[PDB]
């Protein structure tokens, strides 16, 4: 037997999600608290996101990592599709960044180590995320980063990719220029992310899409004076024009600035 | 309440989700759409 909505007690809504509301719920048999994303079958089909949601579910449902939001299972009824997802108690990372303006080095480095570990887990499985940005990250009970959206993700076993996707300030040069891209786009986005964590704004921020595109393709990086030499070293090593020259994810995890500042803690595991 | 306290116990006393949920059948992707 699979799950049904009757298997849960809906506690309260958590907010609007992608194409559906999310609710805090408790699964009865286990009294286990989780988030339930509810999608309406008709809205999806009528918005042409059928062969999009399937891929997001197809990818997210097979990833098991402490810094990737877990999809426990999923089910459906006459009118709705329900995704049983991990509850991230501390909510939206972007809200926390907006509240603080910018994160200190400890918080940034910890998030970077977690991000790199999760992206490394994805890459070892030929999954490219392609849309790493603050808004796609949630935070666990102890503030641990959780990659929570896989809307632009792709399982790319062999052939390079051509789709422009992601978010303006986070686009790597190769996408802007219409070249093919590979998993190294995530290394670039991780560099933009580290910069935004520490500064509060993305590095190529501009009034128009054309001037931002221009800054990205010229890698017009201008470091604010308050950044440490170590954070600049890491950012500079990720934001390289040529994908092959970008610091590998293992390199981010072993970078001295990350080692010296990260206070990463692995969540307790079952046993 | 004892929800905050319930959330805390979940973090420290993890369940075997891979078995408790990763074992239960799920609708095929075709059925969904
Ligand atoms: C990112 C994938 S989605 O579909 O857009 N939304 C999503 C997916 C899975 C989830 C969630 C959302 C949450 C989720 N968790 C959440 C957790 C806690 C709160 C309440 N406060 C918010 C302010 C910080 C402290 C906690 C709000 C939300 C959520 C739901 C809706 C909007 C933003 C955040 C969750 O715990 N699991």
């Amino acid at each position: 037997r699979k799950f049904t909505i009757d298997d849960f007690d809906i506690v309260r809504p958590l907010g609007k999600g992608k194409f559906g509301n999310v609710y805090l719920a408790r699964e009865k048999q286990n009294k286990f608290i989780m988030a339930l994303k509810v999608l309406f079958k008709s809205q999806l089909e009528k918005e042409g996101v059928e062969h999009q949601l399937r891929r997001e579910i197809e990818i997210q449902s097979h990833l098991r990592h402490p810094n990737i939001l877990r999809m426990y299972n999923y089910f459906h009824d006459r009118k709705r599709i329900y995704l049983m997802l991990e509850f991230a108690p501390r909510g939206e990372l972007y809200k926390e960044l907006q509240k603080h303006g910018r994160f200190d080095e400890q918080r940034s480095a910890t998030f970077m180590e977690e991000l790199a570990d999760a992206l490394h887990y994805c890459h070892e499985r030929k999954v490219i995320h392609r849309d790493i940005k603050p808004e796609n990250l949630l935070m666990g009970y102890k503030g641990e980063l959780k990659i929570a959206d896989f809307g632009w993700s792709v399982h790319a076993p062999s052939l390079r990719r051509r789709t422009m996707c992601g978010t303006l300030d986070y686009l790597p040069p190769e996408m802007i220029e219409g070249k093919t891209h590979d998993e190294k786009v995530d290394l670039w986005c991780a560099g933009v992310l580290c910069y935004e964590f520490l500064v509060g704004m993305p590095p190529f921020d501009s009034p128009s899409h054309t001037e931002t595109h221009r800054r990205i393709v010229n890698v017009d990086l201008k470091f604010p004076p308050f950044l440490s030499d170590g954070s600049k070293d890491l950012i500079s090593k990720l934001l390289r024009y040529h994908p092959p020259q970008r610091l590998p994810l293992k390199g981010v995890m072993e970078h001295p600035w990350v080692k010296a500042n990260s206070r990463r803690v692995l969540p307790p595991v079952y046993q | 309440n004892l929800l905050t306290q319930a959330i805390r116990q979940q973090y420290y006393k993890p369940i075997d989700v891979d078995r408790m949920y990763g074992t239960i059948d799920s609708p095929k992707l075709e059925e969904l759409f």
